[PDB]
């Protein structure tokens, strides 16, 4: 009632939360993009995402995403959207439906090679999938290059509960390189980040042909980033990164929360600013 | 691309932008919607054009003024409008 | 045949994006000796190397085309990068 205007299922064991994203045009024609992980989260609430899901074997993901397919086909679904389900052991089920782009939608595009939202406007002004200026490939044709994790870089505080932290962006230098994608927010070095809104700086994707690879990438990106005037959950992400059942890439909804330690964070000394500290007292 | 000559987001942050650069990538005009609150916010500049929507509105209550929205959209010139995610992404009221 | 080159080029990043192959990576791999089909290398056969896609490299410099092209000096007072899907930036001294 507080959250909604508004005021009951089976409790599960430990699932894996994946996600199929589609797409249907105006002419009938509905394809999937494959799966992505979403099963990292912090009291169920998404973390870190990653696609494709490299825990399942083939032969299951094609039964969930077909059976997506089959959903959204029955509606005659038109445009993007996603198709959310619970996994375990090799039984899934379904959990919920999105109409809409998801933020986590870049990684799909990061494995298919597939623009979502070009293709989106493409749909909205009717074009068919599989269209010369469109381009997206029949079904068959659609496959999987590498892997894509994705990390949102957020003002909320993990020393302070998570709290989104306000004020002014003195400095924020961006990372790049070989397969690092940025999606930027409220992300430059003059911004000031209000409470009205949302937490999000700037969106943290990196790709790697083995999700070993990627995780390195990801690694480097989050270290190399230079956020200041705000605190940021950057030091939350390394070690959910770092740590090795993420690594291992077997992990649950009850990932987080079972394991503590990533909540236990290094008391870093930065030399440089106790220098600043130091020569700036002396000076005035 | 055909029928959609310029496009308004009805939206703010990461997923606006995304949203214009997918036009722009495409030749489509585009037009950026921010809330007092965030007369600061790129992606307002990021856009082709923008006008201010929530007026004198709570925070977050001014994304959602469906109607201002519209009488934006029509003002604007815009063909088509693209409300990203949360929001107005799923409102039925909105859509019809 | 006109040349050879027995270095990383600049243009090196469009094939690791194609490939998707790091290549700078794999030089370093290779220095410490290990073999390119190796677990760790993970650089597949010949046969199983495909081409995604295409990719374009343009460098953005100083050199200003109403000067022909000399190189501009000074200081950057504003520098606001892109990114978004498809989009790749190597950082030189740009910031």
């Amino acid at each position: 009632k507080a959250a909604f205007g508004n005021d009951v299922e089976k409790c599960v064991m430990n699932p894996k939360h994946i996600e199929v994203q589609i797409l249907g045009d105006t002419h009938g024609n509905i394809v999937h993009l494959f799966e992505r992980d979403c099963s990292i989260q912090r009291r169920h609430q998404k973390v870190v995402e990653v696609a494709p899901c490299n825990a399942i074997t083939s032969e299951l993901r094609n039964r969930i995403c077909d059976a997506a397919v089959k959903l959204m086909k029955n509606v005659d679904y038109i445009n993007a959207g996603t198709v959310e389900f619970l996994v375990e052991g090799d039984d899934f089920y379904f959990i919920e439906v999105n109409p809409r782009v998801q933020v986590e939608h870049t990684i799909t595009e990061m494995i298919t090679g597939i623009d979502i939202v070009q293709s989106q406007l493409f749909i909205a002004d009717g074009y068919a999938l599989h269209d010369q200026l469109v381009a997206i490939p029949k079904q068959e044709d659609i496959h999987i290059h590498g892997s894509a994790i994705q990390s949102r870089i957020t003002t909320e505080d993990p020393l302070n509960n998570f709290m989104p932290d306000t004020g002014r962006v003195d400095t924020y230098r961006s990372t790049g390189g070989f397969g690092v994608r940025l999606d930027a927010g409220n992300g430059f070095q003059g911004t000031v980040v209000t409470p009205f809104y949302d937490s999000l700086l700037v969106k943290l994707c990196t790709w790697g042909m083995t999700f070993e690879q990627a995780t390195r990438k990801m690694r480097r990106n989050l270290i190399e980033f230079r956020i200041r005037g705000v605190k940021t959950n950057i030091p939350f992400l390394l070690n959910v990164v770092r740590h090795p059942d993420f690594a291992s890439g077997n992990y649950n909804t009850s990932f987080i929360d079972t394991t503590p330690e990533l909540f236990k964070f290094p008391h870093i000394r930065d030399r440089g600013t106790k220098t600043l500290r130091y020569i700036g007292n002396v000076t005035v | 691309m055909n029928r959609i000559k310029k496009v308004l987001v009805a939206n703010r942050g990461e997923i606006a932008i995304r949203v214009m650069r997918a036009c722009t990538e495409l030749k489509i005009k585009t037009v950026a919607i921010y809330s007092q609150e965030d007369t600061g916010s790129f992606h307002r500049y990021k856009s082709d054009e923008a006008y201010l929507v929530g007026a004198g509105k709570k925070p977050i209550d001014a994304y959602l003024d469906i109607e201002n929205i519209i009488e934006i959209a029509k003002e604007s010139g815009a063909d088509a409008i693209h409300p990203g995610y949360g929001f107005l992404s799923e409102n039925i009221e909105f859509a019809r």
